[PDB]
């Protein structure tokens, strides 16, 4: 009977969802339970969601990201819910939290690490496929590790495979680590910074020596490696401690010559790049800035156009005294001075 | 922070899946109350699960059970036969009291059928909108979780591949003959594999995957177990054939080990070339010998024979294809795979020289044959298509019927 199944999810529902009510009959009375009805007899269906927002219910399967929800998943293992056979050891009644990629992470290094070390301990599994679980089990934990958090801020052989694996992966992902320019360089150094301590740090040098109890080849790898991590995190630190209505702001501007006259008392294609974030930001006013007072304020707008010509052609002498940038800056800022001398006469 | 709290609430839980309403339910979670308080609140456990094992009715009924059995409020979740879990792993670095214990705590019910189902259950079928989701929802890292998920499919597939005195006489009987020979059977997978058709070099690595999950499951069987006591018992009919089929069976064991673990290594750079672009294989044909000339450094009539004549059998799958689906696109495309064809030949050509340097049958017919019926169709659209610009100067007075014997010529 449907009758069984149903009121034992019923009782689920209740212990799960935990709403003392009778809002069972005010959300699943419409498409609700007909839609149980059906998943329990048709064919291939595998799978159901009911979220818990608090109080409220929703049978369905797409996660909202309002907060306090909670995840119960019923699946019927057969086909039907058999009369015969009782259908109170439901092989799927599962109940969850609010935030998913948390709890992958806190099941992959918590409750199932058992399913890899006891079927292994007990038949199936005494063969290379042991090795295998264990290594790609190893990579989930990584994965599951690094692609969260990141994004937003005989046994002597295989333990070695183990060891070695994650630093293949995780070398992957360090080189995948080698106002934009600013916060570029500022999210460099930080992230640069923090690897560098998640290399240098204890654990991490533990692992270095027990693989250093079999030096083979792959260390060397990691040597030049770290080679690559420490110049380019010290440099990245220097230059981010250097870095830290226009009409009333072209002294700012002196400032800007006086900055370039005194970082470069680096490197020279970062300087033409940030010039054309400069002519980037002017070309931002000049159109923020819009038939007899057009020509005024573009009169106006010419006049700081050429404020900026002769501060560079007054870092060139000040250069001279104290090539192909000249090039680059009448491409940006010519074009654009080209555009409105034709709307301008 | 409340031991007593969140140990009543799991209580609940509990006896609303399991059954044991409040004597030993809670009588277990709190005996040693110590560690009780030492997974909620303080470091050390990341969860307290109690498994629940039976030993009369194999919980079959599950509306509910004595205590006769041994339940285990273990640190660890383990999977066994027998016992029903529920683990309650906490997602809070300090156990917070003011929290509700059910929208961090997930229950551990778990079939009590064996290891196969759950897990795939619960690890590719059910999550599979959440993270999509999440792609939906703002996320770069898109790349590597498709086939992460793949990985899962493929834990799926090898779960589902593997998991799935007178009297005395007579029963030896009755256990051996039946079982020597479908050893002798499955000594015998060589020979049923060569046949003819155009077919694909990954199903060598199913046959080969095939054959260890046979093989670990008859080795299995053998380690029921009283009736090899009784071999031993009656050595004093098959022993001479259970030595003999024995070492046939470890040297097969041994060499589809390790072909396995070698035919493992290729198929991250034969990979590209099933379902990809035509000009992709170009590039990708350098890391291939690469991949195959590093191989045969070390382990072959078998090798060569049914590597190369699968690619290449691929190779014609992929260049026929990907041509059917007018004039210049097919000419470009006939010109792009005679390259592949050609840059196939001429690095084996390279290959066969650093092989006799150091220390081709199918491609012959396939190939050749392929490149020949490729030659003649390219000249024929090339002389079309030369031909072809007179099809539209239909106002000169001397190209009116010309160009309809042109047409029958084409038709």
């Amino acid at each position: 009977v449907k009758d069984i199944r149903f009121d034992y999810i019923r009782d689920r529902v209740c212990s799960c969802l935990k709403v003392p009510d009778s809002a069972y009959d005010k959300l699943v009375s419409g498409d609700g339970r007909t839609s149980l009805v059906q998943f329990m007899e048709e064919a291939h269906t595998k799978r159901l969601l009911i979220m818990l927002d608090g109080k409220d219910l929703s049978a369905t399967v797409k996660p909202p990201p309002k907060f306090k929800k909670k995840t119960v998943y019923f699946l019927k293992l057969q086909e039907t819910k058999l009369d015969n056979d009782n259908i109170k050891k439901l092989v799927i009644h599962g109940e969850i939290s609010e935030n998913p990629l948390e709890t992958l992470a806190a099941i992959s290094q918590d409750v199932f690490m058992p399913v890899l070390t006891a079927p292994a301990n007990q038949q199936g599994w005494p063969d290379v496929v042991a090795k295998e679980v264990t290594e790609n089990l190893h990579k989930f934990v990584s994965n599951v590790f690094v692609t969260i958090g990141q994004m937003k801020g005989q046994d002597k052989i295989h333990i070695l495979e183990s060891a070695i694996v994650t630093w293949t992966k995780q070398i992957k992902n360090v080189l995948k680590a080698d106002l934009t320019e600013l916060n570029f360089w500022s999210e460099r150094a930080a992230n640069l910074n923090s690897i560098h301590e998640q290399l240098t740090s204890e654990k991490t040098q533990k692992v270095v020596k027990v693989l250093e109890l079999a030096k083979s080849t792959y260390y060397p790898a990691f040597q030049r490696l770290f080679r690559e991590v420490e110049a380019a995190q010290q440099e990245a630190n220097d230059n981010v401690k250097f870095l830290k209505l226009v009409d009333l702001f072209k002294p700012i501007m002196h400032t800007l010559m006086l900055i370039w006259k005194h970082s470069k008392s680096s490197s020279t294609r970062f300087v033409t790049l940030m010039q054309e974030i400069c002519n980037d930001l002017i070309m931002q006013a000049c159109k923020y800035v819009p038939s007899e007072a057009v020509d005024k304020l573009r009169m106006t707008l010419r006049v700081l156009g050429t404020f900026k010509n002769y501060y560079f052609e007054y870092r060139a002498l000040s250069m001279q005294d104290t090539k192909f940038q000249n090039n680059s800056l009448f491409a940006r800022l010519d074009s654009f001075l080209e555009r409105c001398h034709d709307m301008m006469d | 922070m409340a031991l007593d709290n969140r140990h009543r609430l799991i209580v609940g839980k509990l006896a609303e899946a399991f059954g044991l309403p409040e004597n030993v339910i809670e009588k277990t979670l709190t005996q040693d109350k110590q560690a009780v308080n030492s997974f909620f609140t303080p470091a050390g456990p990341p969860s307290l699960v109690f498994v629940y094992q039976v030993k009369e009715d194999k919980l079959k009924d599950g509306s509910v059970g004595p205590v006769d059995n041994k339940p285990t409020l273990h640190r660890i979740g383990p999977h066994e036969r027998i016992h029903n879990s529920v683990y309650f792993t906490r997602l809070n670095p300090k156990g917070i009291n003011e929290k509700t214990l059910e929208a961090d705590m997930g229950s551990g019910e778990l079939s009590v059928l064996w290891a196969l189902e759950n897990f795939k259950a619960i690890v590719s079928d059910l999550y599979l909108p959440i993270m999509q989701e999440q792609q939906q929802w703002g996320k770069m890292s898109t790349e590597y979780l498709e086939d992460f998920l793949s990985s899962t499919a493929k834990f799926g597939s090898m779960l589902t591949e593997a998991v799935a005195d007178d009297d005395t006489l007579q029963e030896m009987e009755e256990c051996l003959t039946e079982w020597c020979r479908e050893a002798e059977l499955l000594l015998n997978q060589t020979n049923k594999i060569k046949d003819g058709e155009e077919r694909g070099p990954d199903t060598e690595l199913e046959y080969w995957r095939t054959r260890m999950s046979n093989f670990n499951s008859i080795t299995e069987h053998l380690k029921k177990e009283c009736k090899l006591v009784l071999g031993i018992c009656s050595h004093a009919k098959a022993y001479l054939r259970w030595r003999g089929l024995d070492v046939q069976i470890t040297d097969a064991a041994n060499e589809s080990k390790d072909n396995v673990k070698y035919l493992a290594t290729l198929e991250k750079s034969m990979e590209p070339m099933y379902q990809g672009r035509v000009t992709d294989i170009t590039e990708s044909l350098p890391a291939l010998m690469t991949n195959v000339r590093m191989m045969y450094t070390i382990a072959t009539a078998e090798h060569m024979t049914r590597l190369f004549t699968k690619i290449t059998n691929q190779l014609v799958r992929r260049c026929k294809e990907q041509i059917m689906e007018d004039k210049v696109t097919l000419i470009g495309n006939m010109k792009v795979s005679v390259e592949l064809a050609n840059v196939y030949r001429q690095q084996y050509r390279l290959a066969k020289e650093t092989l006799a340097a150091q220390p081709e049958q199918a491609i012959f017919l396939k190939f050749d044959l392929s490149s020949k019926a490729l030659h003649k169709l390219i000249d024929m659209f090339t002389t079309i298509h030369q031909f072809s610009s007179l099809e539209q100067h239909t106002h000169i007075e001397g190209l009116d019927t010309m160009l309809k014997s042109l047409n029958n010529i084409i038709d």
